[PDB]
């Protein structure tokens, strides 16, 4: 009866998928914190440079 | 070289729903399969 | 390369794709806001990057 | 042949609220810019505010900010203006007027014209 | 986070959009210890049902 309380309930393995989203997710807001001004006029080196 | 044309100005006009109308493109930018 | 698209400045390969644009589109743009593929103003054909 | 027509006189007791109203016949009422002007006793004209009914957004006096309320309806084509907080210095006949050139721009008014077609006049004497 | 810094300020609160997205990163953070200190007394007191 285990492999179908795991295959039927489909959130059994909430802790593993748990560390996936939270590692993820905090990767993303360090790539678009590049598009910001930070109190100069563009976010792009080249254009102002 | 004008005509007036306008005359007894009355009743107001009416009024309509508009439901879901009135969305353009924000940008110049191809997304596909995306939340914005 | 370096390539300067109509005001997009960058370094990369370019290659044909099988994306297809609406036609008043000039770029596209991935899930961080990063350009994936642009068009090109003389021969209106879709390039990678 | 715009006409504005205001409700009776009112009396009052300090610290309540009153609400006048003023209904125009003859005219379209959509794009005008309604006004409100008060005249105290021995003394000259102030300006309080105004709206344009199609827009929806009106334009309030600094002095009178936080105290008045300016509204429309367009389906019975009746402005309201309601003044809240009474004081003693609040006695002073009111005035309806009417701006015919009026547009918007920005979220403020840009005027044309100046006021031709007046209201008759409303009296509000708030004592105890 | 936005009224602790910019009190009911608009001039304030549109020079603070320019930083990204620092505050709701702490309010994240806070929001997940609030969460935790649940648990906490659940696995401790609740063990007979
Ligand atoms: C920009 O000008 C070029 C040069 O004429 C155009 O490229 C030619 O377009 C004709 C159109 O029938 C083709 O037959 C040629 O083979 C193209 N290449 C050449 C002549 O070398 C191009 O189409 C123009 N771009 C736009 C958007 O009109």
């Amino acid at each position: 009866k285990i492999q179908d309380s795991l295959s039927s309930t489909p959130s059994a393995l909430g802790k593993l998928q748990d560390v996936v989203n939270q590692n993820a997710q905090a990767l993303n807001t360090l790539v678009k914190q590049l598009s910001s001004n930070f109190g100069a006029i563009s976010s792009v080196l080249n254009d102002i440079l | 070289q004008c005509v007036n044309l306008t005359t007894r100005t009355q009743l107001p006009p009416a009024y309509t729903n508009s439901f879901t109308r009135g969305v353009y493109y924000p940008d110049k930018v191809f997304r596909s399969s995306v939340l914005h | 390369v370096n390539f300067n698209f109509n005001g997009l400045t960058g370094t990369g390969v370019l290659t044909e794709s099988n994306k297809k644009f609406l036609p008043f589109q000039q770029f596209g743009r991935d899930i961080a806001d990063t350009t994936d593929a642009v068009r090109d103003p003389q021969t209106l054909e879709i390039l990678d990057i | 042949q715009v006409q504005l027509v205001q409700s009776g006189a009112e009396v009052k007791k300090p610290g309540s609220s009153v609400k006048v109203s003023c209904k125009a016949s003859g005219g379209t009422f959509i794009n005008y810019a309604v006004t409100w002007v008060r005249q105290a006793p021995g003394q000259g004209l102030e300006w309080m505010g105004g709206i344009i009914p199609i827009l929806g957004i009106p334009n309030y006096a600094q002095k009178f900010q936080g105290r008045v309320t300016i509204t429309a309806d367009k389906s019975t084509s009746t402005a309201y203006m309601e003044l809240s907080s009474l004081r003693s210095e609040d006695t002073a006949v009111y005035y309806c007027a009417r701006v015919p050139q009026a547009g918007a721009a920005q979220g403020h008014y840009y005027y044309y014209y100046g006021m031709d077609v007046w209201g008759q006049g409303t009296t509000v004497t708030v004592s105890s | 986070c936005t009224m602790y810094i910019c009190g009911d300020s608009t001039e304030c609160s549109n020079l603070l959009l320019q930083y990204g997205s620092f505050c709701t990163q702490l309010n994240r953070a806070l929001t997940g210890i609030a969460v935790e200190q649940d648990k906490n007394t659940q696995e401790v007191f609740a063990q007979v049902k």
